[PDB]
């Protein structure tokens, strides 16, 4: 984190929160499809509430048309314990869909306070809905159902699961000028993606680190990946404690990476080299 | 090069192996003896007194990876081994 | 956040900040304070009154310092376009490099938004002596060359690459190698067999000076 | 796998490191010539301690009272007081030492100050002490020009790589920082009178060995 954030703890969840990839199927409990050709009430008197809310809400607004109205329901009940988990309302789930579905599904949200997160959507289809809930296949909304519980990226990184924030000291000087331990708040993530957390706000975009050195190569350059190599070498070999001189694993790293790329020991990186052909 | 050679000029390990391999050598194929042999008669043992003296005539022709060299004689090398 | 909320903006900042302190490392005079430019500041140059910045005016041109065109006597102007087409269609392109042409600059500039078409990339070759560099907006947020694992890149002149290849005895093949697309080699602009300084801070020495070839 | 790969890399007698192409690998082995049989693990003083307790430790002052080199640890030690001479001299050398804690602070973040390095002063000072017989009591004959003097002498006798040019030159100035750091905050003239009260004979047979040792310690061309 920046140095003015590390310190504290909120904002570090804050970052968490940005980084941690979620999407609908983690708080989703099950989804339906129902029969429901009114499209401004329902034989559901479980939803009837839920519909009462926004039907003063939505269907009071100006230009109302059928052509997003079918008699098909997709609903999707939502899990209360894993939307306050990850901080999640049902306002930020209701724009994202509209994101991916700006004008082709028509979407109803249930109160926070309501026990039944309730997302109740309907198909869109302008020509043929236009004053009629006609019956559209359902294999439609199946499709839908689909993009909605696998494409669609509620908030977070692609590529970044669980995110796990953690303390750890590190040593700083003082203002006396003697190096004291000040704890500092970071995060230990899964998956890389730094070409996208690196620009998050938030984070010291200068200390950023992550062991596939492939990856630091590919966004910081060459020397940048010969470093981190030289790091993961350095961790594997003294993971047990014993280490070697800092001579060896500098020479295995610059002889991997002079060819201004990560060479592998195999028979596809220093053997198809212009070395000898008797070597 | 015949000035400014940029090389060490300490002799180095494996110069002084060579250089003492090689004298032993002659020495075993009964090549003239330069310095006062003090009843010694190991071939190796003989060739390290008269590197100490600094009486071998051997030089060391030092190869740089762009194919020139630097003719060092051993009586030049400082013996630091 | 929509996108004339700061969320874009920021970043879309971040990026001139960067391309600022990459214009200003290849050797062309930029004060200071430009580099430094508040967000605040910059959407009261830039930034709409509809929150919608208009790219078009933050164009920029350089000039090499006095101390760049001593050591590089071949250094030209540079010009730096922010396109405004999410998508870089060939004709936007062909505009640009026409632009360039007719303004005679040596080097140029394109960032982008998302993407630049396949043919459109075919027209970055079509102007010599003059070069064309294309960047895009997502790389540019942040500036890689500050980051912690990544030294000090210095680009030599011929002279420079000359003398040094005399005191070792090396040829053009004999030095480290770095590929045309490594990322500090894009930030540098180097072209292929311009050789680069690098000086890191060596665990067993105080400092390291290596090099390295563009290829 | 691993042997394959680096089996044809050697040290050649220009130091630097390469394969049997002859392409340059490292422009010296280790990135300070030295082999790795004769490094050992050393303090960096300048590293840690407190500003007050690094300028206790390093400043002399002649002029002032705040840091005055008490006169009887020297033969002389009297007559020095004033003198702008030595107060520039030990000025430069209390700027020079700052500027290695500065340098040594950004090159170990964390501050770690024990890291290996070639030649072992601090034996080679007790090897002095012990076979000298220093006392303690009597105030040395060293001076502070004759120190300052001598330090910078070895520091330029510090030699990795010999050629004549300018590169090769900036190169050997490069390789001996950390050990150019390590005489510095080892032989500063406060310590070198007060935690070590070592005499002139002493102070020269300790630059002697420092010189030969480092120089045994550089390795040898053909080393695979």
């Amino acid at each position: 984190l920046e140095p003015g954030h590390a310190a504290d703890q909120e904002q570090a969840k804050l970052i968490r929160s940005a980084i941690e990839h979620t999407t609908l199927k983690s708080v989703t409990i099950a989804s339906e499809i129902y029969y429901d050709p009114d499209p401004r009430s329902t034989v559901i008197p479980e939803d009837e509430e839920i519909i009462q809310l926004h039907f003063s809400l939505l269907d009071e607004e100006a230009e109302q048309s059928f052509d997003q109205q079918s008699p098909w329901l997709l609903r999707l009940e939502l899990d209360r314990a894993a939307m306050n988990d990850k901080d999640l309302t049902m306002g930020q789930v209701g724009e994202r869909i509209k994101q991916t579905f700006k004008n082709d599904l028509f979407v109803i949200w249930s109160e926070d306070n309501d026990e039944k997160l309730i997302i109740r959507c309907r198909v869109v289809r302008p020509k043929s809905l236009d004053a009629e809930t006609e019956a559209e296949e359902d294999h439609m909304l199946k499709k839908i159902e689909n993009t909605m519980l696998e494409n669609i990226t509620l908030r977070g990184v692609e590529n970044i699961e669980r995110v796990v924030m953690m303390k750890y000291d590190r040593k700083v000087p003082s203002p006396t000028g003697e190096y004291v331990k000040e704890p500092e708040w970071v995060l230990e993530t899964d998956g890389v993606n730094l070409s996208e957390v690196m620009t998050v706000p938030g984070i010291d975009p200068t200390r950023i680190y992550t062991n596939s050195f492939i990856d630091i190569m590919e966004v910081l350059g060459i020397e940048a990946g010969r470093a981190a190599l030289y790091k993961e070498v350095y961790n594997v070999i003294a993971s047990d404690g014993s280490y070697v001189n800092y001579r060896h694993m500098a020479l295995l790293v610059d002889v991997m990476t002079t060819q201004g790329g990560l060479t592998s020991v195999t028979r596809h990186g220093f053997n198809r080299s212009n070395t000898g052909a008797l070597m | 090069p015949k000035d400014q050679r940029a090389t060490t000029p300490y002799m180095t390990k494996y110069e002084r192996a060579r250089i003492l391999g090689t004298r032993a050598l002659q020495i075993s194929m009964n090549a003239p003896v330069f310095v006062d042999l003090e009843g010694e008669t190991d071939p190796l043992r003989i060739a390290m007194k008269e590197l100490a003296e600094k009486k071998i005539p051997l030089v060391i022709r030092r190869y740089l990876p762009d194919g020139s060299f630097e003719d060092w004689s051993v009586e030049e090398l400082i013996v630091d081994l | 956040m929509d996108q004339e909320n700061e969320r874009n903006i920021s970043r879309l900042w971040r990026a001139f900040r960067t391309v600022k302190e990459m214009v200003k490392d290849r050797g062309y005079f930029i004060t200071q304070e430009e580099v430094e430019l508040p967000l605040e500041d910059f959407k009261a140059k830039y930034c709409d009154s509809m929150g919608r910045p208009q790219r078009k005016m933050m164009s920029f041109q350089a000039n090499p310092t006095e101390e760049s065109i001593s050591k590089f006597p071949d250094m030209g102007s540079l010009w730096v376009e922010f396109c405004d087409e999410p998508s870089v269609g060939v004709k936007t392109m062909k505009t640009f490099v026409i632009h360039i042409q007719e303004k005679n600059f040596q080097t140029g500039i394109f960032v982008y938004q998302n993407n630049i078409t396949p043919s459109a990339m075919k027209l970055v070759p079509s102007i010599p002596p003059a070069t064309i560099e294309t960047f895009n907006e997502a790389a540019l947020v942040v500036n890689i060359t500050h980051h912690e694992l990544v030294p000090k890149h210095i680009r030599l002149s011929s002279d420079e690459k000359r003398e040094l290849l005399k005191r070792y005895r090396l040829k053009e093949s004999q030095l480290p190698r770095i590929q045309r697309a490594d990322p500090v080699a894009l930030y540098l602009g180097l072209k292929r067999g311009e050789v680069v300084k690098i000086i890191r801070k060596s665990e067993t020495s105080g400092r390291y000076a290596s090099y390295r070839i563009c290829m | 796998r691993l042997v394959k790969a680096l089996e044809d890399i050697m040290v050649h007698y220009d130091n630097t490191t390469r394969n049997s192409l002859g392409n340059v690998i490292q422009f010296i082995y280790g990135e300070d010539g030295m082999d790795a049989a004769h490094i050992e693990k050393q303090s960096l003083d300048t590293i840690g301690g407190s500003d007050a307790a690094f300028e206790k430790r390093y400043r002399v002052d002649l002029l002032n009272t705040d840091h005055t080199l008490d006169p009887s640890l020297l033969e002389s030690g009297s007559e020095i007081l004033g003198d702008l001479k030595l107060q520039v001299l030990l000025d430069e050398e209390y700027k020079q030492l700052v500027k290695d804690r500065k340098f040594l602070r950004e090159v170990f973040v964390d501050g770690e100050a024990n890291w290996p390095l070639p030649v072992n002063i601090r034996r080679i000072i007790q090897n002095a002490q012990q076979t000298f017989h220093i006392d303690h009591t009597k105030p040395s004959d060293l001076t502070i020009k004759d120190i300052v003097l001598g330090v910078k002498d070895l520091q330029e006798n510090l030699l990795v790589l010999r050629g004549k040019n300018e590169i090769i030159q900036n190169a050997q100035r490069d390789a001996v920082t950390l050990f150019c750091c390590l005489l510095r905050s080892r032989l500063a003239t406060r310590r070198v009178l007060q935690e070590y009260r070592l005499t002139k004979q002493a102070f020269d047979w300790v630059l002697s060995n420092i010189e030969a040792q480092f120089l045994r310690s550089v390795v040898h061309p053909g080393e695979m």
